[PDB]
């Protein structure tokens, strides 16, 4: 009866919804009994530590697992030759068909090929033997006990910071942009050089030598007399092979850009030299603000000082520095905003300029890795505009956001909501007519009527990166341009052959087809976005619930009346902007899949002429790619495959689950669980136990939580299951 | 070739697809007699798509790797080129239709909105005012700027309904 | 692999043991009335 | 015949009846003027 | 409910179709038993720790 | 154990009184409105929340205002 | 003497939370007694509850 | 009750006419034999503890990870037999 | 002043066929309901859990698991019927509480001598924004 001792009104609940809303509601510490701010802070502080060690334990087990059950002895020798293996596979189920058909990459027993990329990073960061993968796991492991200790100490009163040292803003900064972000970067450099360029050279370094061997003939004293070229002497040869000494070099700091010939990756060179270019710019950023030195910035009269005459912003950024430092929604939703768009940057230069060694060989692992961060993104951005409508729900204050741009956002809310409608509805109109046009005209045996607006912006950036193929000649793709010019001993051979090359990923030939999802994608945002927005700025109130912030971010409706107030709080919104969500990262992963099937392939026509119409789209690409998919297990035998088809019926029942919950409501269950509860309280045997909590039907909130759930989850699992299904069999 | 396509009058691929077309359509004519209603109405089909051929050759669209027309969505890439009607002539057309359609449709409302019942009008449309504010609307363009400078076509924000923030 | 027993002993403890324990354990928990 | 034409006045009728002859000339348009990929004037 | 329990795992299980089902199917109802046994256990422990 | 609430633009026409189905909303004395009457609410622990009340409110906006909190085996509404 | 905006005058709704905000409205009554909200106002558009007429103060309605 | 007619309410007999009723539960000492009832409290003496009968359930989990050690391969099972060649995949791969 | 009905034990229940929506298991350990009215005629009336009884002449005495099915078959007998009613809360333990026409005249009607609570003397619009009540464990409007 006491289980939700955070929340004493949850546990005076006698059904089933005191423990489904004590699950929910354990990590919303805002709303818990009896909770002052320094408590807050402090539980919040604590739990990163328990996130922190978290996160290192499953990168320990990651290593482990490798290190134990792996092959990454034989895939260091045999990069495009070996499958990589994630972990051994001991399940009791298994028929003797299954146990032969998951032993693939010369393992003793089945085992899982990994399409996380670790081996190709490892490889890459100098990681060559199991025994150096155990090493860094043990390490792990006693760094992440480490933080769990640090976490548990101060929790204690003598070690609980006080709350003025959470919202010191200017030190946090200082320190993060300093230390987490510069020192973190020059280590990180200090690695690449002395370890991964030599082990990138065939040349071993450890623990037991790497203070008697030297990364650079000419040791120290270049970078001490300001002599620093002599650290870029002689790059990497195109001739030179991976992992040896054939055809290798002295520089450590090159700036060739480009990829290597072999590996089709970038030169670690230039990751040293950017990582070492990185850290000095973001030490230099980290001694911005003002602490105990009398020498720095007071944030809060930066943004007093940011206020334009004549009135344009109002009162300018009058008090956002309260506004930003006193909410813990407003800095949770920037930074998840940063944070997504920074996983969509990530997922979006790995597949065009990839990083690791023998990366885009692995077509698997480039597919994976993409639409992992790509829906990953997505949710996060998705969570970065909850927390915003939460703030204005929550931590909103008016009166010290009088007159600034807060309160200027607010007054003409509408002009921001309906023109995102304009946009959303101008972008299904248009990409929606040309696809059915385009459909029409083809089934009509008339291709020649097809509408195919050419992409000649995007062509004339990519002209403008140096790309010769569309007869620009503007800026980079002339070499007698100034831009061309200035770094022609530089930066623009590699990255020009790079860009020329059509065996790559860098900036893709594009056309009609690529306009057209590019507008799909556009509409995709608009209207996650106009979803999300409109969400967070009638948050507080509106037209038809004039004083929704008293009944706070969440609560299922306002009743029948005023014609209906279904889906009304800004929860819903986020709800209904979950499922854009999906499927604005649906088309986008469609897209680079598809595109990416073509290349490989050698195929690119096969997406040229049939992504303009959406009958290509469903049978050159979803119906073609899944025959692999579903031939995993047959009635004459199953193959390796048999467990992405399992996921893939797995998702679509996970799929229709939710919208279970999704359509029908909660009555007609509540009805039927009292009809049960009849049953079960007056069945003879069956009366002599009764349920401690009553029997209820999930709430609305909760339901529709648990529609979505089951949504996103088959939406994943289906995705995840025919992308690595119809990537791997074919590769 | 303004972005790496060359015309459809030159492009072997369009004369390909072209030849195939005409092929398939000279494949379902071999099955009835000459002068049967199938195969006029065959005969008419072909005539057609080489007319469509030729109109498409002859107008100066540009083919990409195979011969498929595309169109250019840039002023100046367009007009110095002239492929100003696979765009922008559509485009300046659609305005005027679409402010045309706007325009009537806004110019009944503030008709019927100073009526003695402005909600039945709405339903049961005055159709000798409507079909006049459908002509009228032909000059939409001039009389929405003249409009818009006299101040008269936007609404002052305080007469305007919001929700409390 | 080495120690190829451990996944035999350990994978049974992770779904059944621990998970039985745990859920039993939870379940004592959320109506201990008087914690 | 006051009624009915108030009855052929309203939005039902006008609609469809607005329709049927915009789709109408649009179809005699592309009757007369097929394949208009483009405004080439 | 020990007797009843034997019957399906003996015709159904995993191991129906060799001699020795018998045994390990009285090892699974060993295991049922044991599992039902904490489910009794849970219920008795969470139903009766007062009085009314 | 929902909140209910009565504030000044209450008129006091007795609808939301009429419409509750557990007894939750009375009328008693008052001289802020031409009816001399506003309502009240001293039986907050029989309502149920089906805000049958705010449906019945005529005022602009509504002025018998139902926050649903804590839920116990009466606000579920629940014969079992 | 009379209070309010007389009879049959044309107001502007300044109540912020009210479905008319800034909006048209007709005086049919203001009382006399001292009632907190004694001018009815009409209007021409309803709410969403479907009502057509609602009562307001004194300095939340100005005339014209 | 006092339901002597239609009266089916009744403050001073409450027990009645709220609905608790045994449906099928009869009060009787006689139903097992001698000898048999002192065998099976025996049998089952110090185990009606409840840390006891927790600690029946802790060997049952012993066996059940008894299995997994000594167990899993006695019955077979194709998860601890050996394998037969391999296969090479869709290109140049293993 | 007001003084409230006994709960008279020994009267009569209208005639009905027995139902399953009726008393559970919630009765015995919470809370039952019950509802006594004056009929002048032998009639039909519907049950609210279900079904068709006769009330009989004189007093009628039926108990339910609900104060909500009370409440809906008190306001079927004054609509259809004119006929009104006492509600009594009826605990296990044997305390009876008078429920819903509790100082004698309908809720509806005022009565000068109830407790005007709950009753909030600003508009909507005037309770405080969530931010100046944070870590309280109230909502804005019960301050
Ligand atoms: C130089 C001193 C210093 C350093 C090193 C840190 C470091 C840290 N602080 Mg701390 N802090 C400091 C000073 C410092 N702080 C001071 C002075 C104060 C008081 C004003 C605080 C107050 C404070 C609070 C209140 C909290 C922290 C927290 C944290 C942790 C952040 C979470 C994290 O690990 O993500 C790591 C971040 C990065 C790795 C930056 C990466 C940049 C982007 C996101 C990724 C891109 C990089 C690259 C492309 C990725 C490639 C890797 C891939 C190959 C795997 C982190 C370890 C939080 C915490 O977790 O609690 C323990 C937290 O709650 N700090
Ligand atoms: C740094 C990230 C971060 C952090 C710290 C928070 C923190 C918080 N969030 Mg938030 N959120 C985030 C990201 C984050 N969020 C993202 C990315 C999203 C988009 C998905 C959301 C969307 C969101 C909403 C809509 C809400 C919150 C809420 C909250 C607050 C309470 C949390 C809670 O409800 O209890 C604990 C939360 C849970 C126990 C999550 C439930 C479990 C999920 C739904 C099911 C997972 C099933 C799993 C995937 C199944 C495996 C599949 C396999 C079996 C096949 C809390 C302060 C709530 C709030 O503010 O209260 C008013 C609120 O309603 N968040
Ligand atoms: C594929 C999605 C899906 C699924 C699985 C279900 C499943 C179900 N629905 Mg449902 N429904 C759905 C979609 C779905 N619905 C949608 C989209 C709607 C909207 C129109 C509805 C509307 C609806 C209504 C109105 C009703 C149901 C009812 C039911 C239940 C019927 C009882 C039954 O089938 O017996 C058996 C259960 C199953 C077949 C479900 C799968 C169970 C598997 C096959 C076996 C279990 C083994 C388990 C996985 C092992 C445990 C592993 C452990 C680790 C957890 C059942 C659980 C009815 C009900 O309440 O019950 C009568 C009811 O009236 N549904
Ligand atoms: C809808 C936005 C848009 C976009 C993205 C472009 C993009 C482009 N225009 Mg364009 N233009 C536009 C609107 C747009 N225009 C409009 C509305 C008009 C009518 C006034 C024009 C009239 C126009 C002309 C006359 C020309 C271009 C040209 C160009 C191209 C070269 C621009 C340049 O040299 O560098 C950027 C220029 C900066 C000032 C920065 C370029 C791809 C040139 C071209 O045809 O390319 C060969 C050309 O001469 N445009
Ligand atoms: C002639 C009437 C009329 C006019 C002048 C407008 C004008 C406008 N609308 Mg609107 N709209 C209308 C009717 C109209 N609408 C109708 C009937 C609907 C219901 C389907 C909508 C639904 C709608 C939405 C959801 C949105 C707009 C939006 C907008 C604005 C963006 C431009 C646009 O064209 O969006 C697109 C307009 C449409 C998709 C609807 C067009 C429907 C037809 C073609 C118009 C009606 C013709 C009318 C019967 C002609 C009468 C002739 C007369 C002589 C009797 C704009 C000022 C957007 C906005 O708010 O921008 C900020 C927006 O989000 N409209
Ligand atoms: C979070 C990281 C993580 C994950 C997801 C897994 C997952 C898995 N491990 Mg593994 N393990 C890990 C870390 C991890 N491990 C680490 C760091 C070590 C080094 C000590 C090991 C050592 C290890 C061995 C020796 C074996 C496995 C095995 C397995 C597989 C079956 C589970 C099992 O029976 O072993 C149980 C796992 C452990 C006893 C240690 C795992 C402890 C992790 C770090 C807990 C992390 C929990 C997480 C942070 C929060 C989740 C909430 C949770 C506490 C409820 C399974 C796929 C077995 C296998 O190979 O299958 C074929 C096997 O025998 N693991
Ligand atoms: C997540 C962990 C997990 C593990 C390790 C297992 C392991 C096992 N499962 Mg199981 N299963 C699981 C989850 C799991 N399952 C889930 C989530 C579901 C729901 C989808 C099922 C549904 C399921 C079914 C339907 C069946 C199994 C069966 C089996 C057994 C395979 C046959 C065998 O080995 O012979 C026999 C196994 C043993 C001899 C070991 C158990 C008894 C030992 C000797 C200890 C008993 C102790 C006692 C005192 C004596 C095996 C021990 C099959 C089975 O044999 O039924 C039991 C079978 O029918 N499982
Ligand atoms: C908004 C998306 C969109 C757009 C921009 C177009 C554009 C076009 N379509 Mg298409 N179409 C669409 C959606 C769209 N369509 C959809 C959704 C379908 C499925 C029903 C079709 C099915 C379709 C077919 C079957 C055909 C076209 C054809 C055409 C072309 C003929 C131009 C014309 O009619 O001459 C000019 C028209 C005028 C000058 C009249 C304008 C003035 C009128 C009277 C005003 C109307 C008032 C409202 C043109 C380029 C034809 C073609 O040959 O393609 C090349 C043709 O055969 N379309
Ligand atoms: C603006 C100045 C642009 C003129 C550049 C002339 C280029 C060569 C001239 C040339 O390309 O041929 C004439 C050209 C269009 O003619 P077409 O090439 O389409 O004619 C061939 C086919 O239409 C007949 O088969 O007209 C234009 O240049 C653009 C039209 C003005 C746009 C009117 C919009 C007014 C607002
Ligand atoms: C709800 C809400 C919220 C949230 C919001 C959000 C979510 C936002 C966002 C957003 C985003 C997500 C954004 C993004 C961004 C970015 C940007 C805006 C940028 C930029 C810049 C530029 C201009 C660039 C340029 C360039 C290029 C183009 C490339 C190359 C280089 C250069 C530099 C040249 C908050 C809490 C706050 C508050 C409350 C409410
Ligand atoms: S929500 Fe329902 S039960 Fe509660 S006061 Fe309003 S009408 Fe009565
Ligand atoms: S319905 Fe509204 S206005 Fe009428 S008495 Fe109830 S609270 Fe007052």
């Amino acid at each position: 009866k006491l289980f939700p001792k955070f929340s004493q009104a949850l546990a005076q609940d006698p059904t089933t919804r005191r423990i489904w809303f004590g699950i929910a509601t354990a990590h919303d510490f805002e709303s818990h009994d009896g909770m002052t701010e320094e408590r807050l802070y402090q539980k919040i502080f604590a739990s990163h530590f328990g996130q922190l060690a978290i996160i290192f334990l499953w990168t320990s087990g990651n290593l482990f697992h490798v290190a134990w059950q792996g092959n990454f002895e034989q895939w260091v020798q045999d990069p495009l030759h070996i499958r990589p293996i994630a972990h051994a596979i001991w399940d009791p189920h298994f028929g003797q068909p299954a146990v032969e058909a998951f032993t693939r990459g010369g393992a003793s027993g089945p085992v899982n090929i990994s399409t996380s990329g670790v081996y190709q990073w490892w490889y890459t960061i100098g990681l060559r033997t199991n025994q150096e993968l155990y090493t860094g796991s043990i390490f792990l492991l006693v760094l992440a006990a480490l933080f769990l200790f640090a976490g548990w100490l101060h929790l204690q009163p003598a070690f609980q910071p006080a709350l003025s040292w959470f919202k010191n803003a200017e030190s946090r900064l200082n320190h993060h942009l300093a230390g987490l972000f510069g020192v973190s970067s020059l280590a990180w450099t200090g690695h690449l050089v002395h370890v991964a360029i030599p082990e990138s050279r065939g040349q071993h370094v450890g623990w037991d030598n790497f203070l008697t061997v030297l990364p650079h003939p000419a040791g120290l004293t270049p970078f001490f007399t300001g002599n620093w070229a002599a650290y870029a002497e002689n790059p990497d040869s195109a001739s030179h092979v991976f992992n040896t000494a054939q055809g290798s070099g002295t520089a450590i700091l090159t700036f060739l850009g480009g990829f290597h010939p072999q590996t089709q990756s970038l030169w670690l060179t230039d990751m040293a030299h950017h990582h070492l270019a990185i850290a000095v710019i973001f030490i230099l950023a980290g001694h911005m603000y003002r602490t105990i030195f009398g020498i720095g910035h007071s944030m809060r009269e930066i943004l007093e000082a940011q206020t334009p005459p004549s009135g344009s912003l109002g009162a300018g950024h009058k008090g956002l520095y309260d506004t930003v430092n006193n909410s813990l929604h407003f800095q949770l939703g920037l930074a998840l905003a940063s944070v997504g768009t920074i996983s969509s940057l990530v997922a979006q230069h790995m597949y065009s300029l990839p990083p690791y060694a023998f990366l885009a060989q692995d077509f698997t692992t480039q597919a994976a890795l993409y639409t992992h961060h790509q829906y990953i993104a997505g949710f996060i951005m998705c969570g970065a505009f909850a927390h915003g409508a939460i703030f204005f729900v929550r931590d909103y204050d008016p009166a010290q956001n009088r007159g600034n741009v807060l309160a200027r956002i607010l007054d003409h809310k509408e002009a921001l909501i309906s023109h995102l409608s304009w946009a959303s509805l101008f972008l299904g109109f248009h990409t929606l007519g040309l696809y059915v046009h385009n459909d029409v005209v083809q089934a009509f045996g008339t291709p020649e009527k097809q509408i195919l607006i050419e992409p000649v912006f995007a062509q004339w950036i990519q002209a403008a990166h140096g790309k010769t193929a569309y007869g620009f000649d503007f800026l980079l793709s002339s070499a007698t341009s100034a831009p061309s010019l200035a770094g022609q001993a530089l930066w623009l051979p590699g990255w020009l052959q790079g860009i020329n090359s059509d065996a790559n990923s860098l900036f893709l030939t594009i056309g009609p087809g690529d306009f057209l999802v590019h507008h799909a994608i556009a509409l995709g945002l608009h209207t996650t976005t106009l979803i999300l927005v409109k969400g967070a700025l009638d948050a507080r109130g509106s037209k038809l619930m004039p004083d929704k912030k008293d009944f706070g971010y969440s609560f299922p409706c306002d009743g029948p009346g005023r014609g209906g107030t279904c889906d009304i709080s800004a929860w819903d919104a986020f709800y209904l902007a979950v499922f854009w969500m999906l499927n604005t990262i649906g088309w986008v992963t469609f897209y680079w899949h598809w595109k990416h099937l073509g290349i490989w392939q050698g195929n690119v026509n096969q997406f040229n002429e049939s992504s303009t119409y959406l009958m290509g789209w469903l049978r050159d690409y979803l119906w073609l790619n899944s025959s692999q998919l579903i031939n995993g297990y047959n009635p004459f035998g199953m193959n390796s495959l048999s467990v992405w088809a399992w996921m893939f019926l797995f998702g679509h029942l996970i799929y229709a689950t939710g919208f279970m919950f999704l359509i029908s409501w909660r009555g007609y269950w509540q009805e039927l669980i009292e009809t049960l509860a009849w049953a079960h309280e007056r069945t003879p045997l069956a009366n002599l136990v009764r349920w401690r909590d009553k029997p209820v039907a999930l709430s609305i909130v909760q339901a529709r939580l648990v529609g979505l759930t089951h949504f996103s989850v088959g939406y994943v699992l289906t995705y995840a299951a025919f992308l690595i299904a119809s990537t791997s069999g074919k590769f | 070739d303004v972005a790496g396509l060359t015309p459809c009058s030159e492009s072997k691929a369009f004369a390909k697809r072209k030849k195939n077309e005409v092929k398939a359509l000279n494949k379902r004519l071999k099955n009835y007699e000459a002068d049967s209603a199938p195969a006029l109405a065959l005969k008419a089909t072909i005539a057609r798509t080489e007319a469509r051929f030729d109109k498409y050759a002859k107008q100066g669209l540009l083919c990409g790797t195979d011969g498929l027309p595309h169109l250019i969505a840039d002023p100046g890439l367009a007009l110095r080129y002239g492929h100003a009607g696979d765009v922008f002539i559509p485009t300046i057309g659609f305005i005027y239709f679409a402010g045309w359609l706007g325009y009537a449709g806004s110019k009944y409302l503030q008709a019927v909105a100073a009526t003695a019942k402005p909600i039945e009008k709405e339903i049961i449309i005055d159709v000798p005012l409507a079909w006049k504010l459908l002509w009228e609307g032909f000059g939409w363009p001039l009389r929405a700027f003249a409009e818009y400078k006299n101040g008269s076509l936007m609404e002052d924000d305080a007469k305007i309904t919001v929700s409390p923030r | 692999m080495s120690a190829q027993f451990l996944p035999s002993i350990l994978v049974p403890l992770v779904g059944l043991v621990f998970p039985a324990v745990a859920m039993a354990s939870m379940f004592l928990y959320i109506e201990k009335e008087e914690i | 015949m006051k009624d009915f034409t108030t009855y052929l006045s309203t939005a039902p009728v006008l609609t469809l009846l607005s329709v049927t002859v915009v789709a109408g000339l649009l179809i005699e348009i592309n009757r007369f003027f097929p394949d208009a990929l483009i405004a080439a004037f | 409910h020990g007797y009843l329990l034997v019957g399906p795992f003996i015709k159904l299980g995993p191991l129906r179709d060799v001699e020795n089902v018998a045994e390990i199917v009285g090892c699974i109802n060993g295991a049922a038993t044991v599992l039902i046994l904490t489910l009794c256990l849970a219920y008795g422990a969470v139903t009766f720790q007062g009085e009314g | 154990s929902h909140t209910v609430k009565i504030y000044d633009t209450c008129i006091g026409c007795t609808q939301c009184v009429r419409a509750c189905p557990t007894d939750v909303l009375e009328m008693v004395p008052w001289d802020g409105c031409k009816a001399n009457q506003i309502a009240s609410a001293p039986r907050t622990e029989d309502c149920v929340g089906c805000k049958r009340c705010e449906s019945a409110c005529p005022t602009d906006f509504l002025s018998v205002r139902v926050y649903l909190g804590s839920e116990t085996t009466r606000s579920m509404g629940l014969a079992y | 003497p009379d209070v309010g905006p007389k009879r049959g005058t044309q107001v502007r709704i300044l109540r912020p939370e009210s479905y008319w905000f800034r909006e048209t409205g007709k005086v049919v009554s203001v009382d006399q007694s001292g009632i907190r909200y004694p001018v009815v106002v009409r209007f021409e558009k309803v709410n969403y509850a479907g009502v057509s007429t609602n009562n307001y103060a004194l300095d939340e309605v100005v005339a014209a | 009750k006092y339901g002597e007619e239609s009266r089916y309410f009744d403050l001073k007999d409450l027990e009645n006419t709220v609905g608790s009723w045994d449906m099928y539960g009869q009060e009787d000492k006689s139903r097992y034999n001698g000898l048999q009832s002192e065998f099976f409290e025996r049998a089952a003496n110090g185990l009606s503890r409840r840390e006891y009968i927790l600690g029946l359930v802790a060997i049952g989990g012993a066996g059940i990870l008894a299995w997994g050690g000594k167990g899993a391969a006695d019955v077979r099972l194709p998860t601890v037999g050996p394998q037969q060649p391999a296969q090479v995949g869709p290109r140049g791969r293993l | 002043a007001f003084t409230p009905p006994t709960l008279q034990s020994d009267t009569p229940s209208p005639i009905f066929g027995g139902s399953t929506g009726g008393l559970l298991s919630q009765a015995q350990v919470e809370e039952f309901h019950v509802i006594t009215w004056e009929s002048k005629k032998e009639q039909i009336f519907e049950m609210p859990t279900g079904g068709a009884a006769i009330m009989r002449q004189g007093p009628n005495l039926l108990k339910l698991a609900r104060k909500e099915q009370c409440l809906a078959l008190l306001t079927q007998l004054r609509t259809k019927f004119k006929i009104d009613g006492y509600i009594y809360r009826v605990f296990p333990n044997g305390e009876v509480q008078y429920l819903h026409p509790k100082d004698g005249v309908y809720p509806e009607k005022v009565n000068a001598g109830r407790s005007g609570d709950n009753t909030n003397m600003r508009r909507i619009g005037q309770n405080k924004e969530p931010v100046q009540i944070k870590f309280s464990g109230k909502i804005p409007a019960e301050f």
